[PDB]
RNA sequence: CCGGUCCUAAGGCGGGGCCUAAUAGGCACCCGCCGAAAGGGAAACGGGUUAAUAUUCCCGUGCCGCGGGGGUAGGUUCUGC
RNA sequence: CGCAGGUCGCAGUGGCAAGGGGGACCUGACUGUUUAACAAAAACAUAGGUCCCCGCGAGCCCGUAAGGGUGUGUACGGGGGC
């Protein structure tokens, strides 16, 4: 499975939300499908994501790289602490939950 | 010394004044209430000034021209 | 008196008096503002310049007041909610 | 007069003493710490050989410890027998797995830690003798010693290594480091002295001294003091 | 505006029935306008000052303050003489 | 190689004093000390601030940590790092082993 | 969605920080209307930014635009009227500057 | 309302204790205190006056600490907006 | 800050203020310290090198003793030589 390539497909086809603050808003107020958090996320940012995700009943996948490599896997030129996949437009990114 | 801009607020201080001093200019008059703690000063129009001196004299407050 | 003015503990201020002279006044420097107990940064609403001790400084209307900033307080409350 | 400098040092004059008021306190284990604590500060201490960490224990006791390499502000450390052997944790020597790297080892329990306290130094837990309650560890000098298994040591190596690798390029640089330490700076050679002042002082071509026995009295006990050997041959004989 | 903090305090004070504090806040609002405007004219920053004076005219209408109108008239007169002397020399 | 010099770059403040060998050692250590390092937490390529010897601070994520005297991580210290900061590598194994 | 009508929330900022309240309305994504009754917990009925509240795991059943008395019967039905009376106590000693950077 | 006076620094002294043939000799320990007219640190400025004092006297206008009275906001099971 | 033109003296940084320069040998690397009152040096120190005593109840030193310094330290360290 190519996490990045599917994320690029879901980036361009469906709806993916970039940034920790948008993700907390999309977890708290929206209904996302998959949350991806970088492995090297800080303690406050990690535990905020799991608690809102545990309340929201949304799964979390821990990306096997850092925030920088997560951003490169999504083709962005910056870092990405956490993202929400609201719509997998053509990708199989929802396979990561299992 | 303190400066006050509303005559309603200054009347509360000036009525208790031991002495009210008056300094006259063309466009305004300086009214200075000398209390035990502070000296309260207001700048009023000349027409307002002779009015304020009038009741303060009726309140028995000393009015002294400087 | 005099060697207490040759040290830089006070501020040398020059002022022209109504009598036409120029004199040097020696005034105190301000005391440091309250800081947060976590980051050490100055606290909003309590950081105005104060030059003598014994002056009351009204803290912001929040729990814990002028002890921690709003960032430390809100985050700590989040931990207590989950804990 | 005639007393030499090493005899004058023992009087405790101000130029031979440690300015320990420049530090916040001893870096020692409090005798009664256990549970979880937080690394609240990491500080430079004048005259010391490593960065120092301040630990805010869960119950509220705060103590000073030498910071292991990699320790960071806001980290959670474990102290006690039930702690895991992770870096920065304070554990008894009995519960340390063999081959682990430790520092600030306590020879006996409660003294606060004696060995492996300089920057970049560590002690290796070599073996265990639980019957006599001793732990065999190799000190930074290479000496293998037994310590109390109930005693406490920290996991990891002391931060600040490589400090002595950089030269003290100017005499002024070593001057400023001496003022936070106890050393008298600078030092006059013995043979640059007169015979009243040093055993080596004197003659028209001044010379050093041959070694003195171990039984030599103070004032005569300078130079080589009962040395096993000297020079490169002594280094070879050691190996 | 510059003295908007005093406007909100007056309505908050009057809403809670604090006639005394509303008067004190009314005095502070007039002080904020006249003092800041009077400093600008002394530095002769008439563009900054006139923006404050125009705001003061609205506030006196919005709050029924004659003393703002009296003091604003004094400041506008000073602005006229400053601008008049500038035109003469220039 | 350096901004205005050829070989004595950081140690050019010493001029022609102290000897070529002494100044050469200074250039070797100081180039790593004043270079770019990866913060052990956020992994950014940033010039870390050395508060004192053995104390390093990341200006991006604010990570303050103990390291080497002149370099943020010694060679031995890079192996005995805390495993809380070894989470990226831990999950990297669990992605490979599980797939 | 977690921040939904009938959810007990702890306000984290402002004068009413640490107090408990219940969401009764939703203004938009950025705002909701909270009211833990001012007699009960100390929170007046007003809009709050969703970033200034912390949701709890406890939720109740009330319709949108629920009145303040409706929330009181709901919380006493859940037996949470005492839970709405407590205030959250932070532990500032556990916080480090890394948490708020 | 200018300084000392207060605080502690590097240090020091005294009592107890231990040491000492002994003390007017030593001090690691306990207790108290001293230790800065350049460090920390409450609060006054302008004018006038004398042969000689002048932030000290006199005029005017204030500030600090301590205490009291009145009014006010507030409180009076409970919470300020 | 620049350009063009004119012009006076023996002399225009006109007074004041204000480096003579170069080659070579010995010597101490350098900055620094020194015989207050006949010696400022090539002497001392120095960074660097190396050797020795030492795992701390150590090693070395002070005190009649009580005890103390190194030591609020721990071999990337303390002390002692060259
Ligand atoms: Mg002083
Ligand atoms: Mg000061
Ligand atoms: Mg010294
Ligand atoms: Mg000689
Ligand atoms: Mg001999
Ligand atoms: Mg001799
Ligand atoms: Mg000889
Ligand atoms: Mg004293
Ligand atoms: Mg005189
Ligand atoms: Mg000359
Ligand atoms: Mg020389
Ligand atoms: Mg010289
Ligand atoms: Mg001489
Ligand atoms: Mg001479
Ligand atoms: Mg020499
Ligand atoms: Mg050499
Ligand atoms: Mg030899
Ligand atoms: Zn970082």
């Amino acid at each position: 499975i190519d996490i990045g390539r599917e994320l690029q497909v879901a980036i361009n086809t469906g709806k993916v939300i970039i940034g920790l603050r948008e993700t907390k808003k999309s977890l708290l107020t929206g209904a996302p499908k998959l949350v991806i958090i970088a492995a090297n996320a800080p303690r406050w940012a990690r535990e905020d994501i799991e608690y809102y995700a545990k309340l929201a009943g949304v799964p979390i996948f821990t990306f096997p790289g850092s925030s920088i490599e997560l951003g490169a896997a999504a083709k962005r030129p910056h870092k990405i602490m956490a993202l929400a996949v609201v719509d997998p437009g053509q990708s199989e990114i929802l396979k990561l939950v299992e | 010394p303190k400066e006050i801009f509303l005559v309603e607020l200054w009347k509360k201080y000036g009525e208790k004044a031991q002495v009210v001093r008056v300094k006259r200019y063309e466009d305004f008059v300086k009214l200075k209430a000398r209390l035990s703690g502070y000296l309260y000063t207001i700048r009023v129009p000349p027409d307002k000034a002779e009015q304020l001196i009038s009741e303060l004299k009726a309140k028995n407050v000393k009015v002294e021209e400087v | 008196p005099r060697p207490a003015y040759r040290s830089r503990s006070l501020r040398r201020v020059k002022v022209k008096t109504p009598g036409g002279r120029t004199v040097v006044h020696y005034e105190k420097r301000a005391k440091g503002v309250p800081k947060c107990a976590v980051t050490g940064q100055p606290l909003g609403g309590m950081n105005s310049k104060v030059y003598r001790f014994g002056i009351s400084t009204r803290a912001p209307s929040r729990p814990y007041g002028g002890v921690v900033s709003h960032k430390v307080l809100a985050r700590a409350i989040r931990y207590a909610v989950r804990r | 007069g005639k007393r030499i400098l090493v005899q004058r040092r023992g009087r405790g004059g101000s130029q031979f003493r440690s300015p320990s008021w420049k530090r916040d306190g001893p870096v020692r284990y409090p005798p009664n710490i256990s549970g979880r604590g937080i690394v609240v500060e990491i500080l430079h201490e004048p005259g010391l050989n490593a960065p120092v960490a301040k630990i805010r224990m869960e119950n509220g006791v705060e103590f000073f410890n030498y910071a292991a390499e990699g320790l960071y502000v806001g980290q959670v450390i474990q102290v006690g027998p039930d702690a895991p052997p992770a870096v920065g944790n304070v554990l008894p020597l009995g519960k340390i797995p063999e081959g682990t790297m430790v520092f600030n080892v306590e020879k006996r329990f409660g003294d606060g830690g004696k060995f492996a306290r300089s920057g970049g130094t560590y002690a290796l837990v070599i073996g265990q003798r639980p019957e006599e309650n001793k732990t065999i560890v190799r000190l930074p000098s290479g000496r293998v010693i037994e310590v109390d298994a109930r005693g406490r040591a920290t996991i990891g190596i002391v931060a600040g290594g490589g400090r002595v690798e950089k030269p003290f390029v100017k005499a002024g640089k070593k001057y400023h480091r001496a003022r936070a330490k106890s050393w008298k700076y600078p030092t006059v050679r013995g043979k640059a002295m007169s015979p009243y002042a040093h055993p080596h002082g004197g003659g028209s071509h001044q010379k050093g001294g041959t070694p003195v026995p171990k039984t030599a009295p103070p004032g005569q006990k300078v130079g080589f003091i009962g040395s096993r050997c000297t020079g490169r041959g002594c280094v070879r004989a050691r190996a | 505006p510059l003295c908007s903090k005093w406007e909100s305090l007056i309505t908050w004070a009057e809403k809670g029935g604090n006639s005394y504090k509303a008067l004190e806040f009314r005095e502070k609002l007039v002080e904020c306008i006249v003092y800041t405007a009077t400093e600008k004219v002394k530095k002769k920053k008439l563009d900054e000052a006139e923006e404050l004076l125009k705001y003061g005219k609205e506030v006196a209408k919005k709050f029924n303050i004659e003393e703002l109108n009296f003091h604003i008239a004094l400041l506008e007169k000073e602005i006229s003489k400053i601008r008049q002397r500038r035109a003469q020399a220039q | 190689p350096f901004s205005h010099t050829k070989i004595v770059g950081p140690a050019g403040r010493y001029g022609a004093r102290y000897g070529m060998g002494i100044r050469r050692k200074v250039t070797t250590i100081e180039v790593k000390q004043r270079g770019k390092h990866r913060c052990p937490s956020c992994r950014s390529l940033v010039r870390l601030e050395r508060l004192a010897f053995g104390i390093w601070h990341c200006p991006k994520c604010g990570h303050t940590f103990a390291g080497g005297a002149y370099v943020p991580q010694t060679i031995l210290g890079k192996t005995i790092a805390p495993e809380e900061l070894k989470g990226v590598e831990a999950e990297k194994a669990k992605w490979k082993e599980a797939a | 969605k977690v921040i939904d009508v009938g959810r007990v929330v702890v306000k984290v900022l402002g004068r009413e920080a640490g107090r408990k309240a219940v969401v009764v309305d939703i203004v938009d994504e950025n705002y909701v209307v909270i009211t833990g009754p001012k007699s009960l917990s100390g929170v007046r009925r007003r809009r709050v930014n969703i970033n200034h509240i912390e949701p709890t795991d406890k939720k109740i059943e009330i319709k949108k635009g629920a009145s303040d008395e409706e929330v009181l019967k709901a919380l006493e039905a859940a037996g949470l009227v005492e839970y709405m009376k407590e205030r959250v106590k932070p532990k500032l000693f556990e916080i480090t500057p890394a948490d708020v950077k």
